[PDB]
RNA sequence: UGACUGCUCCCUAGCAUGCUACUACCG
RNA sequence: GCGGUAGUAGCAUGCUAGGGAGCAG
């Protein structure tokens, strides 16, 4: 329950198909919702289909149903769409303020950060949008340099000199001191003070 | 079939309303591919290159050169080729990588290791004994150790770099599923045609 | 819904009725009418009614197989819990001494208040004042039970060691005082 | 009075239970004894002395910052 | 870490019964 | 111009399920 990323306005739901789940007021999120991707939004609690073994995440094909959200084919006969009149049902449905600029959110939620565009679109928008393009690319860098396994080093050798291998298929990463290597050695069953190196 | 001859090296007194039944196992579900697909390399990677290098046998140097290019590979040689140690010979080329020996049967595992203990050390070998006649002087429980020698039935689960499994041909899909979940590692090895 | 056969009956009643809008026909003719169309709605009603009947049956038949499933999964996952508890407390029971007990048995079969009285290889006392503690655990080593125990670790109720030295008439109000001795079986 | 120090016993120990208490076991017994004695207590001259001894064990402590929750 | 039983309220969902509501079939 | 039979929907009753909560021993 808080301020709106692309709107300012106060907000319970959280677009639970973007990365940070950011804070979207109900037209925002409908607007965020109907032109991505971004079929799903969280709340108090998540909207989806509550009845058990249902796999709907869409607010499209989810309505409000008894105490909780359904889909049309779960739905109780007093049915009641989420999404619908521009606006995806929640908390501060009717204090709300919404933003014609959507597009600029629908676009940077969906990119990879592969190209320069988004590095555009980030220089190039509304602080709050800018913090959260940010915050995305942050949680983008460090989730594609943890996408990979872990490094074993199975043989010890002379000082300076290391064979470390990487991946089945797994790129080269920057072997410049751009990523220091901060891990935690585990002797048993606790992982702490690896200490602190850098790859050269 | 030699009132039937037993092919055992122990001996046994059989006793008043005892029987032999042709007792079978329950096949669990398998989960394990036969091998991953291939992928041409462009380097040698995947296993550690030492400095040193042996020269004990110059005409496998360029045979595991081209085995560390490949993901999975297989040579095709007649019996007797180098068959039984060409694995042993890989593992002593390259004393950086988790060799495992598998077979298909418990009494073939006799012809490995007449000349593994004289060619790879015997301290640092050893046999993990189950809770049918092999040796017992090794250690037990050891779970990490370089080399490991088991059979399928009771294999834990673990990890390496380079799996040999000898005698591919009485050796079925069950069989390699099997081998690939009880042993996973990115690389196999398959020894005969 | 949008594929049954009373959708074309549906609409060539309204494309009779645009034509008798149109020319004016009698009332015979928009009587027969009528009864066409109301009664293609009673089939329609019986397909809106049945089948949409048949579909929330099917619902809720697929609901309590999901539920069923998950009831199954939870079985399978409660049931290796408990066998992994108990062979995981099995492998602890040291079953040099709880054998020799076992078969020092008339049949094998032996009280339960006894195994932790005679084959546990670890004693936890739990004092809660001095004056219980001089008389039990004296000392770095105490009997107990038909054995010896020697004390390898002192703990408060707030979990902290505290030293045999501490354990004194004076220094009694300093420490929290549930004490839980642990002491080792001795030979 | 006798309810309302009654009540400040009851969130006294709260916010001590609150600010791990528990894991001191003399402490947090004799917090104990002192808020079920305020709630026994019948008049509000052994209750107020009571709940004077809890207080300086929330005073007592670094944990809750005394200047910030006097806003008056 | 959160027992057994009993009674009572509130919301929702689906199903059995009393109506009400209109189209036409049938004599 | 007829009794409807039926039907299917606002309304009522009940029965069940699910959730939230209160008291009692
Ligand atoms: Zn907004
Ligand atoms: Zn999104
Ligand atoms: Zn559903």
């Amino acid at each position: 329950v808080g301020a709106c990323v692309l709107c300012n306005s106060q907000t319970s739901l959280r677009c639970g198909a973007c990365i940070r789940r950011p804070f979207l007021c109900c037209k925002c999120c409908y607007d965020h919702v109907i032109s991505t991707s971004h079929k799903l939004v969280l709340s108090v609690n998540p909207y989806v289909c509550n009845a058990p073994g249902c796999d709907v995440t869409d607010v499209t094909q989810l309505y409000l149903g008894g105490m909780s959200y359904y889909c049309k084919s779960h739905k109780p006969p007093i049915s009641f769409p989420l999404c619908a009149n521009g606006q995806v049902f929640g908390l501060y449905k009717n204090t709300c303020v919404g933003s014609d600029n959507v597009t600029d959110f629908n676009a940077i939620a969906t990119c990879d950060w592969t190209n320069a565009g988004d590095y555009i679109l980030a220089n190039t928008c509304t602080e709050r949008l800018k913090l959260f393009a940010a915050e995305t690319l942050k949680a983008t860098e460090e989730t594609f340099k943890l996408s990979y396994g872990i490094a074993t080093v199975r043989e010890v050798l002379s000082d300076r000199e290391l064979h470390l291998s990487w991946e089945v298929g797994k790129p080269r990463p920057p072997l410049n001191r751009n990523y220091v290597f901060t891990g935690y050695r585990v002797t048993k069953n606790s992982k702490v003070q690896i200490g602190e190196y850098t790859f050269e | 079939k030699g009132a039937v001859v037993y092919r055992g090296t122990t001996t046994y007194k059989l006793n008043v309303g005892d029987y032999f039944v042709l007792t079978s196992h329950t096949v669990m579900p398998l989960s394990a591919p036969t091998l991953v697909p291939q992928e041409h390399y462009v380097r040698i990677t995947g296993l550690y290159p030492t400095l040193n290098i042996s020269d004990e046998f110059s005409s496998n140097v360029a045979n595991y050169q081209k085995v560390g290019m490949q993901k999975y590979s297989t040579l095709q040689g007649p019996p007797g080729t180098g068959k039984s140690h060409f694995a042993i010979g890989l593992a002593l080329y390259y004393p950086s990588a988790r060799i495992v020996y598998t077979a298909c049967s418990h009494a073939a595992v006799d012809a490995l290791c007449e000349k593994a203990l004289k060619y790879l050390p015997i301290d640092k070998c050893s046999r993990i004994i189950p809770a049918v006649e092999c040796f017992d002087k090794f250690k037990v429980n050891s779970t990490l150790e370089q080399y490991v020698f088991c059979t399928v039935n009771a294999l834990p689960e673990t990890t390496a770099d380079i799996v040999v499994f000898d005698e591919i041909s009485m050796a079925t899909n069950y069989d390699l599923s099997v081998v690939n979940a009880r042993l996973r590692a990115k690389h196999y090895v398959y020894i005969g045609d | 819904f949008s594929s049954l056969p009373s959708y074309a009956a549906f609409a060539t009643a309204q494309e009779a009725y645009e034509q008798a809008v149109a020319n004016g026909d009698s009332e015979v003719v928009l009587k027969k009418l009528k009864k066409s169309l109301n009664v293609a709605k009673s089939e329609f009603d019986r397909d809106a009614a049945m089948q949409r009947k048949l579909e929330k049956m099917a619902d809720q038949a697929m609901t309590q197989m999901y539920k069923q499933a998950r009831s199954e999964d939870k079985r399978a996952k409660v049931t290796s819990a408990m066998q992994t508890m108990l062979f995981t407390m099995l492998r602890k029971l040291d079953n040099d001494a709880l054998n020799n007990i076992i078969n020092n048995a008339r049949d094998g079969c032996v009280p339960l208040n006894i195994i932790p009285l005679t084959t546990a290889a670890k004693l936890m006392v739990v004092i809660p004042d001095y004056n219980t503690y001089k008389n039990t655990c004296d000392g770095t080593t105490f009997t107990y039970a038909s054995a010896l125990w020697e004390i390898q670790q002192v703990v408060d109720a707030d979990s902290k060691i505290v030293q045999l030295s501490e354990i004194s008439m004076d220094n009694s109000p300093n420490l929290a005082w549930p004490l839980i001795v642990t002491a080792l079986r001795a030979n | 009075k006798m309810s309302d120090v009654k009540c400040t016993s009851v969130v006294l120990l709260s916010v001590l239970q609150q600010l791990r208490v528990e894991s001191s076991s003399k402490l947090w017994a004799q917090c104990v004894q002192l808020h079920n004695d305020i709630l026994l207590a019948k008049d509000t001259t052994e209750a107020f002395e009571k709940m004077v001894s809890l207080l300086s064990v929330l005073l007592s402590m670094q944990g809750a910052v005394d200047i910030n929750k006097l806003c008056e």
